[PDB]
RNA sequence: CAUUGGUGAGCAGCGAAGGAUUUGGUGGAUUGGGGGAAUGCCUUGUUGA
């Protein structure tokens, strides 16, 4: 529907809170993490971006499952059987209830709903790829047990399903639908269950910190573990020979407990945010001492046991809160800097791996109001200036080392940092305080170099030309400050009707647009020191606006859900993009290809595609709520007879001229009376006011090959009648040479003079 | 300027080893090179795309049936997808390893990969966009084999697979699991290694060849089996089949060898049409026309970089050279023509703006160190290490003189006067510069004034002052046409290799003994000194040039980029060349002021000044609508229509508002235009003139505009000199074209009176 | 032989095998031109044409005679033409191995160019241009 | 006479309940000539079986 951009992809998503799946990849494993209406498939040992869902679901996926080479996605009444991200099959359950948990064993599919009804599916053949046929329906009445917590299956339990409830544990014979075992009423509500690699024993983690080692054959406890003040969220067992216990908590802590020696080994302290659920799923590797933890904080972590406390191995994560301010880190369109209000500092890759890395602050830094980035001085010194909320200093950063700088930048006027800027050469930083002072520092040595004070209110945007000559500024007292960078002279100032909130500057055209409080966009030519453009139509405040790299477009993002493309050669709005999740940041790529938009909801970054293969479009607003090759070809260094007889009776040589001008260098063709009608074609060709460049060729080849046939040794025959019809308009064609003598002679004179 | 500067063309067609393929149209030529990918046409050769994501040096390219799906394959073995204009719509990481064979389906539906020791079939999507993490979906796999697939043939049905591998077996696979003839029948019985297997399009004949030049044809019969059609036993060729291809006419074979020849064969007769040997350098790749009219073949990097087009009736259609690395460039007095200097000892002529190589000159005993013209155009010159320096003509084919007379093996630098009267040459190890006459070649006086070796020789447009840079921390000024010599200035730092001059005789730039670049006047007052060279993959200052507009300089070292500066202190741009393993050795500017030069091991030439980027010359949006106000100014007020038209920079507007107005209004508008709207349209009109066929049209424009302010543009030179060049080249090129046909049509009627 | 490799500290034995063939190219060429009658001006001129090249090549440092072509042409004359061998002679360096390591970590500048190749060959006349860093 | 080299003591300022210096492993990203025969060989002829 949009006339420039198309929704392209979202970068910055790892997890959402759904417990991950794990499956077999030959000998290693794969991990299925959820995004929402999308999921992601990763390596176990190396965590490479392997696969993704090729098509979005109608709603968010509730439960994830991983069979040997298959991924089973649970939503509204449908489960997608996928392989390698590709939809191989889709079951629709015969209900309107919502699917909660799944279980797969032998030849079975277990599909639990929120109405305590489970649909059991069976394979037609045991060598089939998947169950597809409705076998039976079981219903759990309230007199049989509580609400179903999970669906599990222990060792040696053929045709028997473990359905754990809030009140008791149920054991079914799914070949018959019979409940072969019911357990007693349990005092504590069960939140987490886990299969054991030992026979007939299931773990039952309660709502409080109690682990119930529960026998399934006899139906009794042997052991329970009392944890003071914890809600058990995830449980996993070390299956490399050592019998241990991991206890996920809602706090984000992970409790390492030893089973045989009866001791608490360790606890990981707040590796996931308790506000985002804490540890949603924690799973050891089968035969390896590596546990992988997930949370609702857009991250996943990995931990190893070095043969002992665990060791932090590697992790892949993003911002836990939706992004606030971003910047393209390179013109090669590979890296970016992203900063959100979760006090995190991430830097993203844009290639097929799409990897990420959080910047090193080496308890977080306060959240960020402004960014300043360049690409000329990576590795040589610091290249990032960050403006934090409620701080009187700025923080420098190195993109090369991914590590914080050595220089904090005090405003020296008792005011908070409100606008940061950098020079294109990467030498000087420009900061504008909340009191109005703008200091120039040296990015190599961190020194005070220069200080200005003209604004009496907070400085909201600072820039400089790429020639490092004229420095522009905008303040809340309506002031637009024009400085010389070489001197300290006030070159100019302009006063507007509204205070200015942001300054974005186009360097290679020396224009800068300004978001004002009067809902207008003031684009300014800097060399004139003149307000030149102003844009109207935005009903609400604009927070993000950026220049097209060719300087022709400005797409802006406003609070009234308007993302409008603005064409500068006409000064009007040519496109408006009306969304439901409004973009907090719109950022033009250095190449003319992509767009970086961060939104209100969603921790990832939607990238938008300008098609850029064509356009001539100009439609409007508000909607839904050669020439030398032939003459060079003339010299040689080493049918149509219908048409001449049709033109023999009439004026029909435009078609023959079309065949000659189409193809066929006709020195060989015109060799195979008729030449009189050819001269008739020459006069009709001279009748038009075009193609005389071909006419010169035709008359020339007429002289060359058949000039003896023209000669005929006794002239003034009927040939000289048609030639007499030729020379008189040849004299009309003799005018053109003196014009060329004028042009070449005057150009030669001014060449001399 | 403020333009984007990049290569939409290059220097040299094929410098590294690559494949070869035509288009489906037959009027386009796909000519790859080892590092990047460029697409050509038949007439008016232009570099179309630039696919560069390679870190290893090989490339494979083919289109499906309509030329919109284009790939390249390096040794890394991943896929890039561009439409027509190097967009990189899809960046599909395919593998870590390379691929031996790869082929589309002829219906454009399926896709064929041969790697490892297996077979991989992938989905071919239509004309679309990105948004795909994996746009390629597996259709089928076919397993197993014994080892890696060496060659591949398909079917017109797109359901049959006839292939061969290193295991001397021609295996068979069904595409859509149809099991065509229910078998995977391998064809064997070969005495030597099978180089090529090709399936005939009649569904009847089975073509096989082995490396001994023996051809075996088998039948489509699966008593009831595939029997023999024909056998061969050649033991007299003593060669190896390097490349083999089959014709769509299904009648001929074209065989390329390691021996440096190319042999023609007929399939039912098994006869030699003709063999063509041109040397010992082998033919690497070969491509066939889709109807088989023209015959082209690729060759190795160590062999020939020379690819020749051919026919079925044995005559060459297109020839090309491009031997080893470029040492220097030289701009023609019209600038459209480009000569090359190389290590071989040859100088080659290249109108590479249209791709053509007309001729060359070859009299050298050793390599060439520099090339330079004379602005008269009558003569160009050779600066080589041959022991002499010889003079040359354009199209008359005569070495005028070889200038020498002392024992010398190394002639490094050179300078001439603009009059062409005297030529001075700087000897490297000998501390003497030698003058030579245009009359006979006389050595009148010898100039022993040096204590270090010379490094640059540059003469001014003022034509009174010779500038020289030597390797002794001393800059040298000289006068010949007066009565004496001038006291040479003393530099502060820096033995100088690279020197640059203004064509006014006032501004002079020196490269220091490091990455600092300092410029100064004729009164030796230093204007700028530019900071050292960055960019680790130690300092270089090897080449420098003062731009012809007089507002910029271009700096070149050898750290794989190029640097841009203006007359004030600052950097204009820095353009880095992305390449894996010195780069720059000669920099000068174009006389038409559209690009500049760069001599390298690779060879890359143009800098692409563009107009699609929006500019604001004279506050454009005071003229509010760019269309309706113009449509108002096409009825009335033709003076303001052009003043409004210059403030815009949309060429789809410029041709129409420039076209619409009548003839009589043209001298009036030429009379009343301001002088600040002038140089860009007088610059643009010369490049715009060469394309269109409205010559009398622009002719009446440039007579009035040229007659309008001749004294002012005579007062405002160094810009209207360049625009003057850009129009004068069009003037003489059309002029010599139309005068000849004017006289050859003129004499006819008097000859009619004769006899 | 073996100690000549040890004294000159050559990286490869095949590098010794290269220059023996390069000497062997000269030596049979020294033979065939010597197998001529003495009255030939072709013979007398072209011996001098070969000698005058090899002076500036640095193989014949001093001025030599006709019979020294059979004599003075050795592999070791080529082995002295290497870069660190020349470097040790003019006494800006200190040992043989010290001349090696400065080319290794890059402290030698020959004229305007930086050179770090260990197999660099030095002529008789270009040797004035080796500068420090 | 030179806050001249080294050594050691003390004070101002800067921080305050620790600071400074070094090293190891693990994890990720990124890269041949000249002569020669009795004698061996090659090639050709020859002798009979």
């Amino acid at each position: 529907n949009s006339k420039i951009f198309s929704p392209f992809r979202i970068i910055g998503n790892v997890s959402n809170g759904v417990p991950f799946a794990t499956g077999t990849l030959g000998s290693t494993f794969y991990i299925v993490t959820c995004v929402g209406k999308t999921f992601q498939i990763y390596d176990a040992n190396t965590l490479h971006l392997l696969f993704v869902s090729e098509k979005e679901t109608p709603s968010s996926i509730v439960a994830l499952s991983a069979h040997f080479h298959y991924v089973y996605a649970a939503y509204e009444n449908k489960v997608g059987i996928y392989k390698r991200g590709i939809e191989e099959h889709l079951l629709e359950l015969e209900t309107d209830a919502n699917v909660e948990h799944l279980c797969i064993f032998g030849d079975y599919l277990c599909a639990s709903t929120d109405d305590n009804s489970i649909f059991i599916y069976k394979k037609s053949d045991p060598q089939d790829k998947y169950p597809s046929e409705f076998y039976t329906k079981l219903t759990v009445t309230e007199i049989q047990g509580g609400e179903i917590v999970s669906l599990q299956h222990l060792a040696t339990y053929l045709n028997k399903l473990t359905v754990v409830t809030k009140s008791n544990v149920l054991l079914f014979n799914v070949r018959t639908g019979k409940l072969v075992f019911t357990s007693n009423e349990f005092p504590d509500q069960i939140t987490t269950a886990e299969p054991a690699p030992v026979l007939d024993i299931i773990a039952l983690g309660t709502v409080t910190g109690e682990v119930i080692m529960f026998n399934m054959r006899k139906g009794k406890r042997i052991r329970t573990i009392k944890i003071p003040q914890s809600r058990i969220s995830s449980l996993s067992f070390r299956t490399d020979g050592s019998s241990h216990l991991s206890v996920g908590t809602s706090s984000g802590d992970l409790i390492f407990y030893d089973l045989d020696r009866r001791s608490r080994i360790h606890v990981l302290k707040n590796i996931h945010r308790e506000s985002y659920g804490g540890v949603t799923q924690a799973t050891f590797l089968n035969g390896q001492p590596i546990i992988v933890t997930s949370g609702g904080d857009n991250s996943l972590k990995e931990y190893v046991f070095d043969p002992q406390p665990p060791r932090y191995l590697r992790s892949r994560g993003g911002h836990s809160q939706p992004p606030s301010y971003i910047a393209f880190a390179d013109s090669q369109s590979h890296f970016m800097l992203s900063a959100s209000k979760d006090r995190s500092l991430w830097s993203f890759s844009l290639r097929k791996d799409a990897q990420s890395q959080e910047m090193s602050q080496r308890s977080k830094f306060p959240e960020i109001v402004a960014l300043a980035i360049e690409n000329a001085r990576i590795g040589e010194w610091e290249n990032i200036i960050t403006a934090h909320k409620d701080e009187k200093f700025a923080r420098t950063w190195d993109m090369r080392n991914k590590r914080v700088g050595r220089w904090t930048f005090d405003t020296t006027d008792d005011g908070f940092v409100k606008s940061v800027a950098m020079s294109q050469c990467g030498n000087f930083g420009f900061i504008g305080s909340s009191n109005g002072s703008i200091t120039i520092y040296n990015m190599q040595s961190g020194i005070l170099r220069k200080k200005y004070k003209l604004h009496k209110r907070a400085v909201t945007g600072i820039s400089l030309d790429g020639m490092n000559r004229k420095m522009v500024s905008c303040g809340l007292d309506g002031i637009v400050g024009f400085y010389d960078f070489n001197k300290s002279t006030l070159l100019g100032k302009l006063k507007l009707d509204a205070p200015i909130t942001a300054m974005v500057y186009h360097r290679s055209s020396d224009l800068f647009a300004l978001a004002l409080d009067d809902l207008s966009i003031v684009v300014i030519d800097a060399v004139t020191q003149r307000v030149v453009r102003q844009l109207w139509g935005h009903s609400n405040r604009i927070t993000a606006f950026d220049f097209s790299p060719e300087g022709r477009w400005i797409v802006s993002a406003s609070l009234d859900s308007t993302i409008r493309t603005w064409d500068l050669p006409t000064g009007g709005c040519i496109d408006g993009i009306i969304v439901d999740n409004v973009a907090t940041n719109v950022k033009f790529s250095p190449n003319g290809d992509l767009l970086a938009t961060t939104h209100v909801t969603g921790n990832g970054i939607c990238i938008w595609t300008n098609r850029a293969q064509f356009k001539t479009v100009s439609t409007r607003t508000i909607d839904e709520s050669q020439k030398k090759l032939d003459a060079e070809e003339q010299m040689n260094k080493f049918h149509f007879t219908k048409q001449l007889r049709e033109g023999s009776q009439s004026k029909d040589y435009s078609s023959l001229l079309a065949t000659l001008i189409n193809f066929s260098p006709a020195a060989v063709d015109l060799e195979i009376d008729e030449i009189v009608w050819f001269i008739d074609a020459l006069t009709q060709g001279l009748k038009s006011n075009k193609n005389f460049e071909l006419y010169e060729t035709f008359m020339s080849l007429l002289f060359k090959a058949h000039g003896d046939v023209i000669h005929a040794n006794n002239k003034n025959q009927d040939i000289a009648s048609a030639l007499q019809n030729w020379e008189d308009v040849h004299k009309k064609e003799d005018r053109l040479d003196d014009l060329v003598k004028f042009c070449m002679g005057v150009a030669a004179f001014v060449t001399t003079a | 300027m403020k333009s984007d500067f990049k290569f939409s063309n290059l220097l040299g067609t094929v410098y590294r080893q690559g494949n070869i393929t035509f288009s489906d149209d037959g009027k386009q030529l796909l000519s790859p090179v080892g590092n990047r990918v460029s697409v050509f046409d038949l007439i008016n050769n232009k570099s179309f795309t630039f696919e560069y994501e390679h870190r290893k040096n090989i490339a494979a390219i083919d289109l499906n049936k309509q030329g919109t799906l284009l790939i390249s394959i390096d040794e890394d073995g991943r896929a890039i997808l561009v439409n027509f204009k190097a967009r990189n719509v899809l960046h599909h990481f395919n593998f870590k390893e390379k691929c031996s064979a790869v082929k589309f389906s002829p219906d454009g539906r399926l896709f064929a990969l041969a790697s490892g020791r297996f077979l991989q079939i992938w989905k071919t999507p239509d004309v679309n966009k990105d948004r795909q993490f994996a746009p390629f979906v597996r259709h089928r796999v076919h397993a197993g084999h014994f080892q890696d697939i060496t060659s591949l043939t398909w079917s017109q049905d797109s359901r049959f697979i006839l292939t061969t591998s290193k295991d001397l077996s021609a295996k068979i696979w069904s595409v859509d699991s149809e099991e065509k003839n229910l078998a995977a029948t391998t064809f064997n019985g070969h005495r030597d290694y099978v180089m090529g297997a090709f399936f005939s399009h009649d569904q009847e004949k089975i073509y096989t060849v082995s490396k001994d030049g023996a051809v075996f044809v088998w039948e489509f019969t699966k008593k009831y089996s595939w029997r023999i059609t024909k056998k061969h036993f050649f033991y007299a060729n003593q060669a190896k089949v390097k490349c083999v291809t089959f014709h769509p006419a299904t009648r001929l074979l074209a065989v390329g060898f390691t021996s440096g020849e190319f042999r023609l064969y007929d399939l039912p007769d098994f006869t030699l049409i003709q063999q063509l040997s041109m040397g010992q350098n082998p033919v690497n790749t070969v491509s066939v026309n889709q109807t088989g009219e023209w015959l082209a073949f690729g060759s190795s990097k160590l062999g020939q970089l020379l690819v020749y087009e051919w026919q079925s009736e044995s005559y060459i259609l297109k020839q090309q050279g491009h031997f080893d690395s470029t040492n220097s460039l030289a701009y023609s007095p019209d600038g459209s023509r480009v000569v090359t200097a190389s290590e071989d000892g040859k100088i080659k002529v290249w109108d590479i703006t249209s791709g053509f190589c007309l001729a060359t000159f070859e009299e050298h005993t050793s390599s060439v160190t520099a090339v330079q013209f004379a602005k008269r155009g009558q003569v160009m010159f050779s600066s080589s290490l041959d022991g002499t320096v010889r003079a040359w003509d354009l199209i008359r084919y005569r070495n005028f003189r070889t200038f020498t007379g002392t024992e010398r093996i190394q002639f490094n630098c050179l300078a001439v006067d603009p009059s062409g009267e005297v030529v001075c040459a700087g000897s490297l190890d000998n501390f003497d510069i030698h003058v030579w006459s245009v009359q006979t070649g006389q050595l009148l006086d010898a100039l022993s004034g040096h204590e270090g070796p010379v490094s640059c020789l540059s003469f001014s447009q003022e034509n009174s002052v010779l500038a020289s840079a030597s390797w002794d921390k001393t800059i040298r000024i000289w006068s010949i046409f007066g009565r004496s010599q001038q006291v040479e200035p003393i530099e502060v730092y820096s033995d100088v290799l690279a020197l640059s001059m203004r064509p006014d005789g006032k501004e002079v730039a020196v490269s220091t003994l490091k990455g600092q670049i300092s410029i100064f006047n004729i009164e030796d007052a230093k204007q700028v000194g530019n900071i050292d060279c960055r960019k680790d993959i130690s300092k270089f200052f090897t080449t420098i040039h003062y731009s012809f507009d007089g507002m910029a300089i271009v700096a070149g070292g050898n750290n794989n980029s190029i640097c841009l500066y203006d007359v004030p202190n600052e950097v204009l741009l820095k353009r880095f060349i992305v390449s894996r393993n010195v780069r720059v050795t000669s920099v000068q500017f174009s006389p038409t002021a559209n690009a500049f030069a760069a001599a390298s091991t690779e060879g890359l030439l143009i800098y692409s000044t563009n107009d699609t980027i929006l500019f604001d010359p004279f506050d454009l949006d005071v003229d509010v609508t760019p269309h309706s106000t113009v449509e108002a100014l096409r009825e009335k007020q033709f003076l303001n229509a052009l003043v409004m038209a210059f403030r815009l920079n949309e060429e789809y507007l410029i041709n129409k508002v420039y076209e619409a107005i009548p003839i009589k209004e043209i001298p009036l508008v030429a009379s009343n235009i301001p002088a600040i709207y002038l140089p860009r349209i007088l610059k643009f009109i010369g490049d715009f003139a060469i394309e269109s066929q409205h010559i009398e049209f622009n002719l009446i424009w440039i007579k009035a505009l040229l007659s309008a302010s001749g004294g002012y543009i005579n007062e405002h030179k160094y810009l209207f000199s360049t625009a003057m060049r850009s129009i004068q080249r069009f003037i003489v090129r059309v002029a010599k074209e139309v005068v000849n046909t004017t006289t050859d049509n003129k004499y006819t009627y008097r000859f009619l009176v004769s006899t | 032989d073996t100690q000549v490799m040890r004294t000159y500290h050559i990286q490869n034995r095949e590098d010794y095998h290269k220059y023996n063939r390069i000497c062997g190219d000269i030596r049979r060429l020294a033979n065939k031109l010597s197998l001529l009658p003495p009255t030939d001006p072709f013979r007398r001129k072209h011996e001098q044409l070969l000698l005058d090249k090899l002076y500036a090549m640095g193989v014949l440092t001093t001025k030599s005679k006709i019979s020294d072509l059979e004599n003075k042409v050795t592999v070791s004359a080529i082995c002295r033409r290497r870069l660190p061998v020349i470097m040790h002679r003019l006494k800006m360096a200190e040992t043989i191995q010290d001349a090696v390591k400065f080319i290794e970590q890059g402290h030698v500048r020959v004229g305007p160019n930086l050179i770090n190749d260990p197999a660099y060959l030095v002529t008789r006349n270009m040797e004035d241009y080796v500068t420090w860093v």
